[PDB]
């Protein structure tokens, strides 16, 4: 082994052409990786059945998006770059949808990044600044609504060198979605008074513009952030139509 | 069979620390900050920190290695 | 507490003697370690005391002007920490300008001042002394004894201004009573007490001690108010007060003579 | 010096391997490679930092802290067991001297751990260890903080209502909420409250226990994340838990307490009438064994 890159909830991620293999102590990430074969994605080459541990075997990115941010802080990410990345993930995020499959975990630390600028979806298979408002209130359907949710708070990270929403509760979390995008009302989102977790005494906070939310997005960037932000999960735009987005 | 009550005994080497709930008639509490409605919602009480105050005052004062 | 603590039953020695002797077997041990391996670039243990007092000094002032808001018990912690340390350990073995780094690092993790390598490390060759933080970690918690809970006498103090301001009323007003005990805390910081008095103990006699100077006697609130042991405790303050009376802060030659040998004998090993 | 033996477990912060006495080794992860520079890990500090100073039957002690590198390993006492485990077995049964037994255990080790002003902050069924010779120890120190001086939270199954409606500053009231859901879990084999999400939590106590007014929560919108909520009338204690006593249904409601400062606390909760009740706590070589 070249060195030990690191270790997650599951697994002990070592570097080895370069390669990075994990080590697990399973059969649905395997499946998940072998059916799709793209560029803008971590695709798992190899995988090691032993009596001992099963290895799997993937391409190496030196280091995350969560990373490059945060050496990035101060230098600040040119908006051709953050583009080309958020293009990059709405291609990848599109070519899964085509799938039967979801992603429902995409955070900056989630995506990798290489040195040639090519940015790849990983981790198929605490998180509450990533959360769509339909999951917080209690919601079992899981559309695909919520990756493009994700993606938008990503890409609004960003933009703005700061999380959107850092709540620290999920009560917490819900009330920053409120205060920055308005209250859910029944109109603006049909069906909003069905979820479980949803209450009549919830604060009546007021919409504002994006203008203070994102403030040095372009126009365009503002209506897809906003496209990809919204309350009713059938009206936000999919990752098919935002590829096709000025 | 019966569990019958009996407080732990540890020497604080010091001053005895007046009771806690004492604090109040004693006039301690008139000499620190009134604690706020926020921190008492959650039981957060300027009894608890006079009374933590006033055990580390007395903490290991009659003691020698 | 302090009363049920390791600092109590480990880090708080009789009287200097033992200090000294503990600084001496550190130099001695260095010594032999150097002689197996294979004279005059070696060190004293007072020329060793001296660059220890000086490196505590640059610590204080390091701690003084960090960023964001550094509270004091964070620094009385990483103070006593370097006193730990340097008390079994020799100086020229591991240098103290990163050590003491190592010790405000973890004195910062220790004690909930959260806060992360870069901005640790902004308050200065910054990744080579993050390097060196993180190598030296694992050796100074080790060096420590695993005991990385400390009781400044801070928080005493302001329970011994609470209880004075509550049942002494022939005192008027405690707050004239702040500053210059402070101040004694301040010497007694550099002095070796730390390792030798329970906080209660130093709080008392700064206080005692600011009071003398004020003009205004308090042996009424000691054996009345504490129901006082008597003697005891004033030969304790009498102790604490002639140790802090016959410390004295190195000169500027010594201080540089002593530090051009050191990064000598860091250099030559 | 320690051969490793069996493995334990894996979670999302350490590793723990059963080792030769014997103890228990666990190994801190490194962590992503954001968290690459921070050196050792703050939960592994913090353990260490707290367990060095307590001293008690009913708190996990730890043995030794040996590491190497970055990466260090705690030693912990091997325990067979945990309560959890004790609620999730049907082959076994839950006798009221069981529960009061247990209940005891948590209560003396929360009372120790109460004097020296710490806060377990973490109290659970899986959390309360159980060696061989039927001793309960409260473990996970992980989330433990010292209070007294002017968002690292339990679940939501056990989390206090201040906690759920975000209380930056609390007492020791947190705790005492989560024991009492540990004695509803005892008593009813069953997670009495199991949230989908924190609302969720809160509509389900609001709906079990009543929806509290000024009354009996004096300070309720001073907390920032409160919502407002029906009022609920309250499913009656007794008709909850149909074999408890009166007096164990008094400490339950005591326990319950919608206000942390009037809730009871371990000092007031022990010298209560239940536990000096008959017949009394079983003892420990007789406590079930899964
Ligand atoms: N193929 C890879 N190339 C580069 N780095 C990787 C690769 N796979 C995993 N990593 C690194 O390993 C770390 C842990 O990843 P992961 O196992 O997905 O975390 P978790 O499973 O706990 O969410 C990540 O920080 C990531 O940077
Ligand atoms: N003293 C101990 N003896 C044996 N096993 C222990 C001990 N303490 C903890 N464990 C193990 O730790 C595991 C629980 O870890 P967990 O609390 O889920 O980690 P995390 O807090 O990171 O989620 C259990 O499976 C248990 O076997
Ligand atoms: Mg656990």
């Amino acid at each position: 082994k070249v060195e030990k890159i690191g270790e997650g909830t599951y697994g002990v991620v070592y570097k080895a052409e370069v390669v990075a293999l994990k080590k697990i102590r399973a059969i649905r990430e395997i499946s998940l990786l072998k059916e799709l074969n793209h560029p803008n994605i971590v695709k798992l080459l190899d995988v090691i059945h032993t009596e001992n541990k099963l290895y799997l075997v993937f391409e190496f990115l030196h280091q995350d998006l969560k990373k490059f941010m945060d050496a990035s802080a101060l230098t600040g990410i040119p908006l051709p770059l953050i583009k080309s990345y958020l293009f990059q993930l709405l291609q990848g995020l599109a070519f899964c949808h085509s799938h039967r499959v979801l992603h429902r975990d995409l955070k900056p630390q989630n995506l990798l990044i290489n040195t040639e600028g090519a940015i790849k979806l990983a981790d198929f298979g605490v998180t509450l600044w990533y959360r769509a408002p339909e999951i917080l209130l209690g919601c079992k359907y899981y559309s695909t609504a919520v990756d493009i949710w994700s993606l938008g708070c990503i890409f609004a990270e960003m933009v703005t060198r700061r999380a959107l929403f850092p709540g620290d509760s999920e009560i917490d979390q819900l009330f920053r979605i409120f205060r920055t995008l308005g209250t859910p009302d029944e109109v603006v989102w049909p069906g909003v008074t069905s979820m479980p977790d949803y209450k009549p005494s919830f604060p009546k906070w007021a919409r504002q513009d994006f203008s203070k939310v994102v403030p040095p997005l372009d126009e365009d960037g503002r209506s897809l952030l906003s496209q990809m932000l919204h309350y009713d999960p059938n009206k936000r735009i999919s990752a098919k139509a935002a590829l096709a987005h000025p | 069979a019966l569990y019958e009550y009996q407080p732990l005994q540890i020497e604080t080497y010091g001053p005895h620390v007046p009771e806690l709930e004492m604090l109040g008639r004693l006039g301690y509490l008139n000499h620190v900050r009134a604690a706020s409605p926020q921190d008492l919602a959650g039981g957060y009480t300027s009894s608890l920190a006079c009374h933590r105050a006033l055990q580390d005052a007395f903490s290991g004062l009659f003691w020698q290695p | 507490m302090y009363h049920n603590s390791s600092q109590k039953r480990h880090w708080t020695f009789s009287s200097e003697e033992q200090l000294a002797r503990l600084r001496a077997d550190a130099n001695r041990k260095f010594r032999c370690k150097a002689v197996a391996n294979g004279d005059p670039v070696f060190l004293e243990p007072h020329e060793e005391m001296t660059l220890c007092k000086y490196y505590e000094k640059r610590l204080l002032e390091f701690c003084s002007v960090f960023k964001p808001a550094m509270p004091r018990s964070v620094v009385g912690t990483a103070c006593m920490y370097f006193k730990r340390f340097y008390l079994n350990n020799s100086v020229m073995e591991y240098h103290p300008r990163i050590i003491m780094l190592t010790c405000a690092f973890l004195a910062c993790k220790v004690d909930e001042f959260n806060v992360s390598s870069p901005q640790f490390v902004g308050n200065l060759g910054q990744e080579k002394a993050l390097e060196q933080i993180l190598e030296y970690e694992l050796l100074l918690i080790q060096q420590l004894n695993f005991h990385l809970i400390v009781h400044n006498p801070y928080r005493p103090f302001e329970g011994f201004l609470i209880d004075l301001k509550t049942r002494y009323p022939i005192l008027e007003n405690p707050e004239i009573l702040r500053k210059t005990a402070d101040d004694f805390l301040n010497r007694i910081a550099l002095t070796d007490a730390y390792l030798l008095y329970t906080p209660s103990q130093i709080a008392l006699t700064a206080i005692l001690s600011s009071a003398s100077r004020a003009g205004i006697t308090m042996e009424s609130y000691l054996s009345e108010s504490l129901m006082l042991c008597l003697s005891q405790l004033l030969d304790i303050m009498k102790s604490m007060r002639n140790l802090v009376k016959k410390y004295e802060p190195p000169r500027s030659e010594e201080v540089a003579v002593l530090k051009q040998k050191l990064e000598r004998c860091h250099s030559a090993e | 010096r320690y051969e490793k033996l069996d493995f334990l477990g894996e979670g999302q912060f350490a590793t723990v391997y059963k080792a030769r006495q014997i103890v228990a080794i666990k190994k801190i992860k490194l962590g992503h490679r954001s968290e690459a520079k921070d050196g050792i890990n703050r939960t592994a500090l913090r353990e260490i930092k707290l367990l060095q100073e307590l001293s008690h039957p009913n708190i996990i002690g730890l043995l030794d802290a040996f590491g190497h590198k970055s990466n260090i390993s705690l030693v912990f006492d091997f325990m067979e067991t945990d309560l959890e485990v004790i609620i999730k077995d049907n082959s076994l049964v839950l006798t009221p001297s069981h529960i009061k037994a247990y209940m005891l255990m948590t209560l003396q080790g929360l009372e120790y751990l109460h004097q020296h002003w710490i806060l377990h902050r973490d109290l659970k069924p899986n959390n309360l260890l159980l060696d061989e010779n039927g001793v309960l120890k409260l473990a996970d120190f992980g989330l433990a903080k010292s209070f007294g001086s002017p968002h690292q939270v339990v679940t939501r199954w056990y989390r206090a209502p201040e906690l759920l409606f975000g209380a930056r500053m609390y007492g020791v009231g947190v705790d005492m909420w989560a024991v009492g859901c540990i004695l509803a879990e005892l008593l009813l084999r069953v997670p009495f409250l199991p949230g989908d999400s924190d609302l969720d939590q809160l509509t389900r106590i609001f709906e079990t226990l009543g929806t509290p007014t000024e009354e009996q929560w004096p300070d309720m919108c001073s907390l920032p994340d409160y919502v407002t909520f029906k009022s609920f009338p309250g499913i009656p204690l007794h008709h909850i838990f149909s074999a408890a006593g009166d007096d164990l249904l008094d400490l339950i409601q005591g326990l319950f307490l919608f206000n942390p400062c009037a809730r009871i606390t371990a000092t007031q909760a022990l010298k209560m009438k239940y536990f000096s009740n008959r017949p009394g706590p079983t003892p420990g070589c007789q406590l079930p064994r899964p």
